[PDB]
This record gives structure tokens, C-alpha cells and sequence, in this order.
RNA sequence: CCUUCUCAAACAUUCUGUUUGGUAGUGAGUGAUACUCUUUGGAGUUAACUUGAAAUUGCCUUAAA
């Protein structure tokens, strides 16, 4: 026998936990929802999970909406075994970038450039692709 | 200037490096990279700067693709009004005179209607080599056509200054497309320091002509972006310093 | 039950709106702070769309004047975003098909540009405003009796005396001068008027008027252009002709 | 009835076609019977003008079809202009 | 508007004030005085009329505000309530 | 169904008005300029007649099929689902034939067929038939099954 | 069950040359080339290649009823 956890996928854009919450509150006061975004420049990777309260609530939602169509994706939703433990996907944003540098001085990094210039020339020389200078 | 004989021995040495030990077509094409101080941060751009050249490699590319399979070819996208105004007959009068040919002209409605179905969108465009767009539409495109076009440097769209203000004429294009075919090359601005250019092939026009074209771009660009250094590779090779600029390295902590 | 299709279109259109309006917001911030290197066009622009229709282009080059402006519904998926909702609620345009006058300037020319898709825009005529203010106009009175928070019709220039005699104003055609001629700072009127609550153009839902509703919506699709482009022209129409319908 | 059929179906083009394809009514025989014609008509104009000039100052709203109102306005000022110039 | 085109009088009330020209204020109610001056031949000019587009024009002037300011020294003025 | 009709009403047919209008146009163009019946484009719309539709089947050309349930001599159409099953063709039963009368300009038709569609809707159709295949191949595959026990 | 930033200037006229600016992407992965930073934390930039929009886990109110 299955669990109240449900796995939905094949989602469109513009369909976020805001939408899932106000929609599936029609079916039940939810235990929990989670959505799949990318972690970097966070946008939807088009799937998610939920538990409403009950196994029966999950069953009827899946039965109702298994092959449901929308704007021109269609969702596929499935009922899961006992447990099966949504465990991850802290909701990730598009992060603010921060600049930790340049601490090391112009003189030292220029000497780094001077020595690794020659390092580059010798590694291409030993590849072997000879190069003067 | 850079030693042209360093360029010449570079091309012959990578010729032997490539001669003996899809895949070879990936390997053999030349890339030239520039490091600079910094590009524009916190401003994500997709524009292209059309750097003038004296000799185009697109005629070698077209002569190569007549035999080859990727079918080097062009696409055009335009405002809604001009499709009834323009046709292929005019450019077939004009551009075969020089010996080039435009494949197709498209409208934005066509673009959003039939080259939706993202698989089919990609599949429609992927055969095309050179993508060209309206000076008005260029900002609106990526909501429509998407970043799979923009990731590949060949497939990244380019404007053209079309509207002779006012009462746009075709002749304004039938010279301008000749200019950008024979005499200009578009180049991208990323974030950061690093910038690649898919410069060309070695089966195409000679290293002697490529050397002066490389001299032209370098003399244009040493002032453009305060650039740091220049290297070359062909699609795997670790970087060869051919221009090593350190007078600009002194200013980096001067900026802060 | 709430029809997820409706939900996602709602959210998507608000996404479009939130996008373009944050664009124009920090744009107009950049115009005002005048770092004006990276802008397509540093100047404003104007489209007087009139009569299969004719289209005429200019700039403001202000030279300010008056305008008359009305809430129309639309478009059709847009839950209220905060950063417009506050400014329009100041402007008293809610409970749609409400019409108010304004005087243009440079602080406020962006405000019309944000509220633009939600609203119809154009300049009125002397006959039009005459017919409007003579046939309509509604005012609260408070004083000396009768607390009575009732919107009460204009009958009385003694009310104009006792409420606007500080401005030296009686004889409501003087208000018409204040509006028409952009008179002495005009905010007495613009705070006072309780501006016009207009009539639904075609009520209906009989069959014959369903047709007319659809014609109305088609004409609106023809005549409205939501370019959303953040350099776009401001739209202007024949409100003189249109209030012949709506008044 | 035909229009509602066209709207519960579609073919709104033919609906518009059907709207254009009717003949609204006239009342000339009604007039010519009820007042024969001229001196009795001008005897009984007064109650018309009262309602007319009332409605032309009456404002537009629901239950009006304000086409009627601007029609009343123009026919009113036609009367005013004639009788003024005379 | 609604100009008439062709193709003894009301004795005396027609053509009273013949060859009169009244510069009428905007403050006064026009929509009835204009019917009468059209009845009895006279021209009107309102000041709002010219907003969009030597002893010539000022023959008569219509103002019925109780108080008026700033009155100037060049006022060859009557008030129109006599005419009313 | 709602999606289906959002689709189909785009590919609604030609009415008489548009036909005579088209005819007057191509009468204008046939004489002086051109016609190979190219003065007008290829039209693309529903194929709706029963005999013609079922003739198109076994050629076979129909991308999708719509079958009314409520036809009174039901023997007209009882064979059809088997037929499109056996030929492997995208059929589905609909609720009410008057709908089809809407979309091809009749009181009713009892069958609607698609064989040709412009390119923009190809994947839309593709997902559509995928949906109904996901409604028939798994849960109304059992239309003969479910004897009680 | 919405439907997309469709163009502006400078000049001199070119029956258009030059310059300026103007986009923040469907996601998923595939393998794998180079440059910055600072400490490994890889943060940001770098060849092209698949996928039916695919997919299971990276602290306002008349647009009513």
C-alpha cells in the first residue's frame, strides 16, 4: 500500500508553490509542499512533491489529475510507497553576488603572471609544441 | 606588432599536431581568446560588436559547405509590415551578382507560431549558420527564440540597421548585407575577464591574410577594452601567449 | 473551484506586468538621476492614434496642458501589483469606468506611463467638459447640520462660495476656467470634485447587446497597443467622440 | 432567436451580417392616422417638447441607449435653431 | 452649430437690439441667454471660444457677478441685467 | 474537450459568404494574372462527412477522429472504434454531436476528422493524442473488460 | 488556457555613411577546452551536443448568472 506523499512532474512555467498552495488547498489543508527549482539563477526544473493529510487525498488527487492538460504541458502525478521521504530542496533564490577580492597585490600577481607565462610556454613545449620566448 | 612568423610556425605546428596523432571537424577549427581587465558587471548583455575585416572567410565557408553537411546558410527575421514589400526576387537580382544568396525571410508571427515547439524551434534554426535580425526586434527576441540560440556563438542573433529613416528602402540592405558579409565580423561581450572568438579554419584563406586580419583586430582592440593578454588554440590546445601585455596589469589595484 | 489554467494565466500576466514595470521604474530612476548613457531613447514619445486607423508621432516637448483620463478594465489576467496599486488608488480610479481630469508635467508623465495599460488616455474638449460637468458632477457637503456622508449633486454655487471662497471662486464656469485654462493651481478642484462615475457603455446580456460587447472588445483590441516596451509612445484618442457615447 | 443561435454556436460574422440585414420600423402611417396632419399636430406639439428637452438634459446611464439622447439633443437644437432664425 | 441654409417679423420682439455685439463672460449662464440673443438679432463672443484657435469689438459686455475685480480705467462698461 | 475545441475552431470550415467572397476574388485573378488554383492558398480545415471520412481511413490519412456518442441509429458508428483500433488511429468519443455541428456549421454531424493541420499546431495535436492515448490505452482499454464479480 | 521591449537619437544628406545605446534565456543533462578571484569554497568568465516542453529529489469587476 501507498502513502499520502505524491510526486508531480511535467510542470509549466509560472506554476510555483503560491499556485500549488492556493490550488490544492481545495483538496486539503496541506501537510507540506516542495518544489524543484534550479539552485543557480533559481527557476523551475518542473516538478515537486506534496502531502495533503491523507493517503486517500493523495489517491483522489492523482486519479483526478494523472493525465491532466493545461497550457501545453501536461502534468503527470504519481502516488508513492509507505514513507518515501521528501528530504531536500530548500527553496533556492537567484543569489546576490559578492566580490571577495582582489586582496593579493598587483606586484605579486604580476610576478605570478611572469612565471606562469613561462610555465605555459614550457608545457606547450613539452606537449610537444615548441615555442620561443 | 606580433611576429607574423610566430603566427606562421604556430599554424604549421598545429597542422602537424592535427594531421597524425564529427570529431575532427570539432578539433580543427581555430579559437582565439583575449583576457581583459573586466567586462560590464551586473549588466547582462547579448549585443555583438561588428569588427571590420578586409577579407571574409564566409566565401571559403560557403565553398566548403557546398561539399560539407552542416549547410552553411543564413536566416532573416523582420517586422510584420515589410514581408509584403520585400521578396526574394530583388536579392536574387542583386546578391548573385556578387555570388551569395539569402535563404529565407521570416516574420515574428511565423517565428512565434511555427518555431514554437522548442524541439522544433531548435531544429529549425540549427541547420542555419548566420542569424540576422532587425535593429528594433533584437532586444525583444530572447523571450521568443530562447537562449539555446544564444549559447552558440554562431547562432547568436545580430541586428542590422535597416530603416533608412524614414521610408526604409531595400537598397539600404542590399549594400549593408554586402558590408557585413565581406567586411565585418560580430563578437560578443561576456561577464568577467575571458572572451573567446571562433575565428576560423585553416582550410580557408591563408595564414598570410589571416595575419593581417589578426593585426587589424588587435590594433582595434588594444584601445577598446584595455585588454590584458591574447592566446590561441585549436579546440583543445593549452594556451600559447602570442601577445603578452603587462603595462595594463599595473592599473588593476589602481582601480580599487 | 478555481481552474488552474486561470490561475497560471493570472500569475503569468502579473509576472509580465511586474517585469515591465520594474523595468520602467528603475529606468525612470536612471532618467531622473541622469546617468543617461545606456538608454535607447533619452526622450519621451507620443502616439495620437485616431481615424483601418491613422497613427501620428511626436514627443511631449512640454508645454503642459490638461487631460481627461478614465479607467477601463484590463487586460484580463492582472491581479493588482502593489507598485501601481498605491499610485492609482491615490488617483481615485478604482471601481472602473471612472473618469478624472489632470494637468500634465514631468513628475507625472511617468505615472501615466505605468498606469497606461489599465487606463484610457486623451485630452478633452470644451464642449465635452461642458456637457460632462453640466450633466454630471457629484459632491459631498458637510457643515452646520446634517453630517450626512452623501454624495450630493451639484446644484449650488453657495456651496462653492462657502467651500471655495477662500480661492475667490463662485460661479462654476470659473471652475471650468480653472480646468480649461489650467488656472491657479487647480488642486482645490482635484481634491474637491469627487470625480465622475460614468455609465457602463453597453449593459446588456441580451443577445443583441452581446454582439455589441464583442464589437467593443474588438475595437479596443484594434485601438489599444500594449507595446510594454519602456520607451513606447503614450497613446491618445478622440475622447470628444467617445464621451458622446459615454455621457 | 436567430442571433442567439448564432452566439451559442459562433459564426459571429454571420451574426453581424444578420444584424445589418434587418429593417427597423417606421411610424409614418401611425402619425398620419393619429394626427391628420398638420394643424392638429402643431396643436399637440407641447407635451412632446417637454419630454424631449427634459431628456436632452437628462444624463446618460443604464436603461437609456444614449444614442437616443444625442438624437434628442440634435433634434432639440434643430428646433431651437429653426425657431430662433424665424 | 446646425447652421441653416435656404433653398415681416415678430413685431417688435424680433430684431430687438439689432446691430449689437456682446462680449459675454464665461461665468454667466450662456445656454440661456443665447436663445434670446438669437431670437433678437445680436452677436455674442465668449472668451473661452478663442482658446484653441481700435474701437472694433467692444460694443456691449455681459457680466452679472456681484463683485468684479480688477476693474481698469478703460471700462466703457454697462451691465447686462437691463438687457436681461 | 475544451482544448480540443480551442484547436478545432481555428480549423473551422468555410461558410457560404467566405466561399463566394473567395470566388469573387479568384474570379478577379484567374483571368488576367493567374490561377492554377493557386490564386487562393491550400485551405486546411475539418473533414466532416461520414462517408468521406471513413473513405479517408484505410488510405490512411486522418490524424485524429472524434466520434459522437448520441447518434440514434448507433449501428452507423458502432464499427468505428474497432476500426480505428485495428488500424491504430487516433480516435476518441465525444459528448454531444451538436458540438460538432457548431464547429463545422451544421445542426450536427456525428463525426469530426482531422487529416491536415498547419504546422504551428502539430505538437499541440501531438500532445492531445498523447493525452487521449493516455486515457484509452490504460483505463478505457478496459471498456470490454470489467465483468463484475 | 494570458501571449511576448516591433526604434530611438547625433551628424551631414547617402536616393544613407559613421557613432551611440537598447535584450537577464524552458529546463534537463552529455562529455569535455581555457582565464580571473580567494582558499579550496570553487565564485565568475570558455570549444559543441542531444531532448515530443521531457523531468523524482544538490540546507480592477457586467469578464454575471
Amino acid at each position: 500500500e501507498y502513502s499520502g506523499i505524491i510526486y508531480v512532474s511535467r510542470l509549466p512555467h509560472g506554476f510555483h508553490e503560491k499556485e500549488l498552495s492556493k490550488y490544492f488547498a481545495q483538496f486539503g489543508d496541506l501537510k507540506e509542499v516542495r518544489l524543484a527549482r534550479n539552485k543557480k539563477t533559481g527557476n523551475s526544473r518542473h516538478y515537486g512533491f506534496l502531502e495533503f493529510v491523507n493517503k486517500e487525498d493523495a489517491m483522489i488527487a492523482q486519479e483526478s489529475m494523472n493525465n491532466y492538460l493545461l497550457m501545453g504541458h501536461l502534468l503527470q502525478v504519481r502516488v508513492l510507497p509507505k514513507g518515501a521521504k521528501i528530504e531536500k530542496l530548500y527553496k533556492y533564490k537567484k543569489r546576490v553576488l559578492v566580490e571577495k577580492g582582489i586582496t593579493k597585490p598587483v606586484k605579486q600577481l604580476k610576478d605570478n603572471m611572469k612565471q606562469k607565462h613561462e610555465e605555459r610556454i614550457k608545457k606547450l613545449a613539452k606537449s610537444g609544441i615548441e615555442f620561443k620566448w | 606588432a606580433i611576429p607574423r612568423e610566430r603566427v606562421i610556425k604556430a599554424v604549421n605546428e598545429l597542422i602537424k599536431f592535427t594531421s597524425k596523432p564529427e570529431e575532427e571537424l570539432k578539433k580543427d577549427l581555430q579559437l582565439i581568446v583575449v583576457n581583459n581587465k573586466s567586462f560590464t558587471g551586473t549588466s547582462k548583455s547579448f549585443k555583438l560588436k561588428l569588427l571590420n575585416v578586409k577579407h571574409s572567410f564566409y566565401k571559403p565557408w560557403k565553398e566548403a559547405s557546398a561539399t560539407a553537411v552542416k549547410d552553411f546558410k543564413v536566416l532573416l527575421i523582420l517586422k510584420d509590415s515589410d514581408i509584403k514589400k520585400v521578396s526574394e526576387d530583388d536579392l536574387f537580382d542583386q546578391l548573385d551578382s556578387e555570388g551569395i544568396k539569402v535563404d529565407e525571410i521570416i516574420c515574428g508571427k511565423d517565428l512565434k507560431t511555427v518555431y514554437k515547439a522548442y524541439e522544433a524551434r531548435n531544429a529549425f534554426i540549427s541547420q542555419f549558420s548566420l542569424i540576422l535580425a532587425d535593429d528594433s526586434i533584437v532586444t525583444s527576441l530572447p523571450k521568443l527564440m530562447g537562449g539555446k540560440a544564444y549559447n552558440k556563438v554562431e547562432t547568436t542573433p545580430i541586428s542590422i540597421r535597416t530603416h533608412a529613416n524614414k521610408e526604409f528602402s531595400l537598397t539600404t540592405l542590399t549594400n549593408n548585407i554586402k558590408k557585413v558579409y565581406m567586411n565585418q565580423l560580430p563578437v560578443k561581450l561576456p561577464r568577467g575577464t575571458t572572451l573567446n572568438v571562433h575565428l576560423g579554419n585553416l582550410e580557408w584563406l591563408r595564414p598570410e591574410e589571416f595575419v593581417d586580419n589578426v593585426e587589424l583586430i588587435s590594433e582595434q582592440l588594444i584601445k577598446a577594452y584595455q585588454i590584458r593578454s591574447i592566446f590561441i588554440k585549436t579546440n583543445r590546445s593549452p594556451v600559447l601567449p602570442l601577445y603578452y601585455n603587462q603595462d595594463v596589469l599595473d592599473e588593476l589595484e589602481a582601480k580599487k | 473551484f478555481v481552474r488552474a489554467e486561470s490561475i497560471v494565466a493570472k500569475t503569468l500576466a502579473t509576472s509580465r506586468e511586474k517585469e515591465r514595470i520594474k523595468r520602467v521604474s528603475i529606468l525612470e530612476d536612471k532618467k531622473a538621476k541622469n546617468e543617461t548613457q545606456h538608454i535607447a531613447s533619452g526622450k519621451d514619445f507620443i502616439l495620437k492614434i485616431t481615424e483601418g486607423l491613422i497613427r501620428e508621432k511626436t514627443t511631449y516637448d512640454g508645454k503642459p496642458a490638461l487631460l481627461f483620463i478614465v479607467r477601463v478594465r484590463g487586460p484580463l489576467a492582472v491581479n493588482i501589483p502593489n507598485k501601481a496599486f498605491k499610485i492609482l488608488s491615490l488617483l481615485r480610479l478604482v471601481e472602473t469606468n471612472t473618469g478624472v481630469f489632470v494637468k500634465l508635467t514631468k513628475n507625472v508623465y511617468p505615472l501615466l506611463k505605468v498606469i497606461a495599460p489599465y487606463v484610457v488616455i486623451g485630452k478633452p474638449s470644451l464642449s465635452s467638459i461642458r456637457s460632462l460637468i453640466q450633466k454630471r458632477g457629484r459632491i459631498i457637503y458637510k457643515g452646520e447640520n446634517e453630517a450626512e456622508p452623501h454624495e450630493i449633486v451639484l446644484n449650488d454655487n453657495n456651496i462653492v462660495e462657502e467651500q471655495l471662497g477662500d480661492h475667490g471662486i463662485i460661479c462654476v464656469e470659473d471652475i471650468i476656467h480653472e480646468i480649461a485654462t489650467m488656472g491657479e493651481s487647480f488642486s482645490v478642484c482635484n481634491f474637491f470634485l469627487q470625480p465622475f462615475k460614468l455609465n457602463r457603455e453597453v449593459s446588456g446580456f441580451g443577445s443583441l447587446n452581446r454582439l455589441r460587447k464583442i464589437k467593443q472588445r474588438e475595437a479596443e483590441s484594434r485601438t489599444r497597443q500594449f507595446s510594454n516596451a519602456a520607451t513606447a509612445p503614450v497613446i491618445e484618442v478622440d475622447i470628444d467622440s467617445l464621451l458622446a457615447k459615454l455621457n | 432567436r436567430k442571433l442567439t443561435r448564432a452566439l451559442g454556436r459562433g459564426e459571429v460574422s454571420s451574426a453581424k451580417r444578420l444584424e445589418e440585414n434587418r429593417d427597423s420600423y417606421t411610424l409614418d402611417h401611425i402619425i398620419k392616422e393619429r394626427y391628420p396632419s398638420f394643424p392638429d399636430a402643431i396643436r399637440d406639439i407641447d407635451d412632446a417638447l417637454n419630454m424631449l428637452f427634459l431628456f436632452s438634459n437628462l444624463p446618460s446611464t443604464n436603461q437609456v441607449s444614449s444614442k437616443i439622447i444625442n438624437d434628442a439633443q440634435k433634434i432639440c437644437n434643430q428646433w431651437l435653431a429653426y425657431v430662433a432664425k424665424e | 452649430s446646425y447652421i441653416l441654409e435656404s433653398r415681416k417679423y415678430d413685431s417688435p420682439v424680433a430684431s430687438l437690439f439689432s446691430a449689437f455685439v456682446f462680449y459675454v463672460s464665461r461665468e454667466v449662464p450662456i445656454d440661456i441667454l443665447e436663445f434670446l440673443i438669437l431670437s433678437c438679432g445680436g452677436n455674442v463672443i465668449s472668451e473661452a471660444a478663442m482658446d484653441q484657435i481700435d474701437m472694433s469689438k467692444v460694443t456691449h459686455q455681459i457680466v452679472d457677478r456681484p463683485v468684479l475685480k480688477n476693474k481698469v480705467a478703460g471700462r466703457t462698461y454697462i451691465q447686462p441685467q437691463w438687457i436681461f | 474537450a475544451a482544448e480540443t475545441f480551442k484547436l478545432f475552431n481555428k480549423y473551422r470550415p468555410e461558410t457560404a459568404a467566405e466561399k463566394k467572397e473567395r470566388l469573387t476574388k479568384e474570379a478577379a485573378a484567374v483571368a488576367e494574372g493567374k490561377s492554377k488554383q493557386d490564386a487562393s492558398p491550400k485551405p486546411y480545415a475539418v473533414k466532416y462527412g461520414l462517408n468521406h471520412v471513413v473513405a479517408l481511413i484505410e488510405n490512411k490519412k486522418a490524424k485524429l477522429v472524434l466520434i459522437a456518442n448520441d447518434v440514434d441509429p448507433i449501428e452507423l458508428v458502432v464499427f468505428l472504434p474497432a476500426l480505428c483500433k485495428k488500424m491504430g488511429v487516433p480516435y476518441a468519443i465525444v459528448k454531444g454531436k451538436a458540438r460538432l455541428g457548431t464547429l463545422v456549421n451544421q445542426k450536427t454531424s456525428a463525426v469530426a476528422a482531422l487529416t491536415e493541420v498547419r504546422a504551428e499546431d502539430e505538437a499541440a495535436l501531438a500532445k492531445l493524442v498523447s493525452t487521449i492515448d493516455a486515457n484509452f490505452a490504460d483505463k478505457y482499454d478496459e471498456v470490454k473488460k470489467h465483468w463484475g464479480g
